[PDB]
């Protein structure tokens, strides 16, 4: 069982700026999870 | 110090002594209690109903605060029985005096019938 | 003489109201 | 210029006359102070002291009603 | 075509006599007591009942006296001191209050303050009215005893005083029982350290502890309580004097000016902010209500620490209005006072005395500038010091101290007249 | 047909007025549509539940989960800074409904979980209105060399 | 599954966040201000000295 989060880690989002965004998945299962994609 | 300044001292150690301060300190009771009202509500209680060998905090202050009014009365009449004293004041001394000691005792009776249901019933 | 008996009797007295109430 | 400093003067004047009035009329009294230094805590201390006291015939008493 | 008014109603109220005697303070000591019982008792006897023991009584016997105060400007006291009108203007006010208080009684029960208005019982009303009207006429005739001397002047005065000692002072050790939601805590502040000790090993937690308790407060308020009640006696004592004949001077009063105001400019304030509130840009309020938006709120008093860190520039409206009226609104009090130049004037008339140095008749001129002049420190800077005390959050002082401790000081210049006859007896 | 969990993203720790961020996750076991409406937190007395102490702002989700799908949902509070010391109880709920209209909570969490100026502002300067007084001591004691005798 | 979402977020103009966060400006201008008293203020001490 996977949990995920999206965050941004601007405190602004700037035009023409670099925007960051960081995507955190954690295995809350039992067992392993297999061939984990992630789209955005 | 002279001895009124020393039994000054004793009447307010007998004063915290007898409304059983190392009672609190060590059992730390609450002040007053609180039972359930028939609509649920908590109405509070002064005193540890039944239990003669239990208080709260302020129940022992109260009682003792009888206790000292009636032992300072006598004390207020003794001191009242002067002839240099000039009699307006004197028929004062024989009254504060006076209803100090009936009313601290009488106050105490009916505070210790409520403590008890039953006694000297 | 009196004005003690005047100020405060009634009132310790006057207690009694709220002594029933 | 000065019509608009009519408005200033009562202001200038006030205080500082009234500063001037002040401390050319209410000289310390520092050591009579000291004297009536240590009273005034007594005094207070002693007539709190009064109430302090006399409430506690009362908390238990409104039990009568309100404490069951 | 109203003192033709009085006459239907005047002396058939008891009154007292005055004593052809030397009384002495040991004598007055139980008259004075008399008055502590009575008033303490009112002050100690009546979840809502639970509150309760945590609503008229004396304040009508201030506020209507006060007000017939106010309406002896336009001269209309000037129908003057005489034997036919020898107590009269008190008088008046013996019933014009009596009445009034009835009235607010009346209305309030009608309100039914606490009670649904005939489900408890109509007996209740009875109850009430003897109540009030034997509370407050008793009140009001021991303050007339103490006026005739078996004490000393006011009453209600030293009453309110010794209140505010309780309410004050109470609060550093009474040992009383408060629950956080944690278990077992104190009313009195101090004396929880000893508890303390015995709790935890955390000096410095149980050190902070006297910066944070945030209801019945920490100690650090009381700290500066202390500091204030302290510091005013310095400002108070002083006064100034001016030779006077038929070795022997008039000490010209000086905080005088300090004791009527206050209580109007607070009020003022407070009472028009409750009239907003309840008729309602001008001012919206959040939960004690307090202000949150309109004129009102960039009008409130930013009693909060937190006011401060969050923006001062606020504070300046509420200076300019709350000091601002002790700088000029209060100039007015001349005529409530009855102490403007041409009536000083005629009160030295009436005592018939005059100063060295120039004319009985130019002394008006002579006493101008000090009479405008008193004004100012006399009595702005009273307010100002209130409010330090307030922000700075002495509890409840910066009313009470002003009074209490004044009326603290005029005691002990009594005791010191009468103590010292002991003394030097 | 729901099931959820919970994941604190820096540990079961307890900071007073700091950031605490936990992850719920939503699991749609059922056939139908759910809707995850709000998420509220709120500490209440350990010793009962139904007493609340502080309520902490809802987050409205309103955001749909097809059947066999999984969602997470990250949020943060701040315990007040009077909490320092005090056991309370944490309650997580997760209020969602179904396409007809059905209200569901869960208690996805239902568990007892345990300035400077201050110290300059006097303790500091009390030692600094002390020099004024060595100072005033010795301008007033020093004077005590008067009274010998010859 | 599905990540968290962010939610709506605005991105500033990049002239808008110029306006709200632009520090190098003040060091350059400071000099610019210089150049409109150069001549009275040598003047009138130079004057002065040769006169005090």
């Amino acid at each position: 069982r996977l949990l995920a989060s999206k965050s941004l880690l601007n405190r602004y989002a700037v035009e023409g700026r670099d925007l960051t965004l960081q995507y955190n998945i954690y295995n809350v299962g039992s067992s392993a999870a297999l061939d984990v994609e992630l789209s955005d | 110090p002279s001895a009124m300044t020393v039994y000054a001292l004793v009447v307010v150690s007998y004063f915290l002594i007898t409304g059983g301060i190392i009672y609190d300190v060590i059992v730390e009771p609450p002040s007053v209690g609180s039972m359930t009202d028939e609509h649920g509500h908590q109405r509070p209680v002064a005193f540890l109903a039944y239990r003669v060998n239990g208080q709260y905090i302020m129940e022992g202050l109260a009682s003792s605060f009888l206790f000292t009014m009636g032992g300072l009365g006598f004390i207020i009449l003794d001191r009242s029985n002067a002839p240099n004293i000039p009699k307006l004041n004197r028929f004062l001394l024989l009254f504060i005096g006076f209803v100090c000691v009936l009313l601290s005792f009488f106050m105490a009776r009916v505070f210790m019938r409520m403590k008890l249901p039953g006694y000297l019933m | 003489p009196v004005p003690v008996l005047v100020m405060s009797l009634l009132f310790i007295a006057s207690v009694f109201m709220l002594h029933i109430w | 210029m000065d019509q608009v400093m009519q408005f200033v003067e009562p202001s200038r004047q006030f205080v500082k006359d009234s500063i001037r009035l002040v401390k050319r009329c209410t000289k310390p009294d520092r050591k009579e102070f000291q004297k009536i230094a240590m009273a005034t805590a007594i005094g207070f201390a002693i007539m709190g002291f009064i109430g302090f006291f006399v409430k506690l015939i009362h908390i238990p008493i409104n039990n009568i009603i309100v404490g069951g | 075509i109203f003192l033709e008014v009085i006459k239907p109603f005047c002396v058939i109220l008891p009154e007292i006599q005055k004593p052809e005697r030397k009384i002495q303070f040991k004598e007055k000591v139980l008259w004075t007591a008399i008055t502590l019982f009575i008033f303490l008792v009112c002050c100690q006897i009546p979840f809502y009942w639970m509150r309760v023991i945590l609503e008229l009584g004396i304040s009508p016997i201030v506020t209507s006296g006060l007000i017939m105060q106010l309406l002896a400007g336009a001269k209309i006291i000037e129908v003057g001191d005489t034997p036919k009108d020898r107590a009269l203007f008190n008088g008046a006010q013996k019933l014009f209050g009596m009445i009034i208080t009835i009235g607010q009684s009346i209305v309030y029960v009608m309100t039914g303050m606490y009670g649904d208005p005939s489900e408890m019982g109509a007996g209740i009303c009875l109850l009430i009215t003897i109540q009030l009207f034997v509370a407050g006429l008793i009140v009001l005739l021991l303050d007339e005893l103490l006026q005739k001397g078996y004490g000393l002047g006011s009453g209600i005065s030293l009453f309110i005083a010794t209140n505010i000692c309780e309410t004050i002072v109470w609060k550093a050790f009474s040992p009383t029982t408060v629950n956080t939601g944690r278990g077992m805590e104190f009313e009195g502040a101090i004396i929880a350290l000893f508890h303390l000790l015995a709790t935890r090993t955390d000096k410095v937690r149980a050190l902070r502890e006297a910066f944070y308790r945030q209801n019945l407060p920490n100690l650090m308020n009381l700290i500066a309580t202390i500091f204030v009640f302290a510091v005013v006696i310095y400002f108070q004592g002083f006064r100034v004097d001016l030779p006077i004949k038929s070795y022997n001077t008039y000490p010209i009063k000086l905080f005088y000016t300090s004791n009527i105001p206050i209580i109007l400019q607070s009020a003022l304030v407070s009472n028009l902010y409750v009239i907003s509130q309840m008729l309602s840009l001008l001012g919206t309020w959040s939960d004690r209500a307090y202000p949150v938006g309109g004129l009102c709120y960039y009008l409130s008093p930013p009693e909060s620490f937190g006011s401060v860190l969050e923006d001062p520039v606020h504070a300046v409206v509420y200076i300019v209005f709350m000091l601002g009226s002790c700088a000029f609104f209060s100039k007015t009090w001349i005529e409530v006072s009855g102490s403007s130049a041409k009536d000083v004037a005629k009160q030295l008339k009436e005592q018939q005395m005059v100063m060295r140095g120039h004319r009985e008749t130019s002394m008006v001129h002579e006493l101008n500038r000090y009479i405008p002049t008193a004004a100012a420190f006399g009595g702005l800077c009273i307010g100002a010091l209130s409010v330090l005390a307030d922000f700075l959050g002495a509890i409840g002082s910066g009313t009470g101290i002003l009074l209490a401790v004044t009326i603290i000081y005029q005691y002990f210049e009594i005791f010191v007249k009468e103590q010292s006859e002991v003394g030097s007896m | 047909s729901a099931d959820t969990t919970i994941l604190f993203v820096k540990g079961e720790d307890f900071p007073a007025n700091n950031i605490v961020k936990f992850l719920v996750g939503f699991t749609n076991k059922g056939t139908e549509d759910f809707i995850v409406e709000s998420l509220d937190a709120s500490f209440r007395y350990p010793q009962d539940y139904q007493f609340y102490i502080q309520n902490f702002t809802a987050l409205p989700l309103n955001t749909v989960v097809p059947p066999q799908r999984q969602a997470t949902f990250e949020y943060s509070f701040i315990p007040a800074e009077p909490m320092g010391g005090r056991p309370f109880g944490l309650v997580i709920n997760l209020n969602y409904k179904d396409l007809n209209g059905n209200v569901f909570q869960d208690a996805v969490f239902n568990q007892t979980v345990t300035d400077g100026e201050t110290i300059f502002m006097y303790m500091f300067l009390a030692g600094l209105g002390l020099l004024v007084i060595v100072g005033l001591h010795q301008l007033l004691e020093s004077r005590k060399r008067k009274r010998p005798i010859q | 599954g599905s990540t968290s979402a962010p939610g709506q977020g605005g991105i500033l103009a990049q002239r808008e966040f110029d306006r709200r966060f632009s520090f190098l400006d003040w060091a350059a201008f400071g000099v610019m201000t210089l150049p409109s008293i150069g001549i009275p203020l040598l003047l009138w001490y130079s004057s002065k000295r040769k006169y005090d």
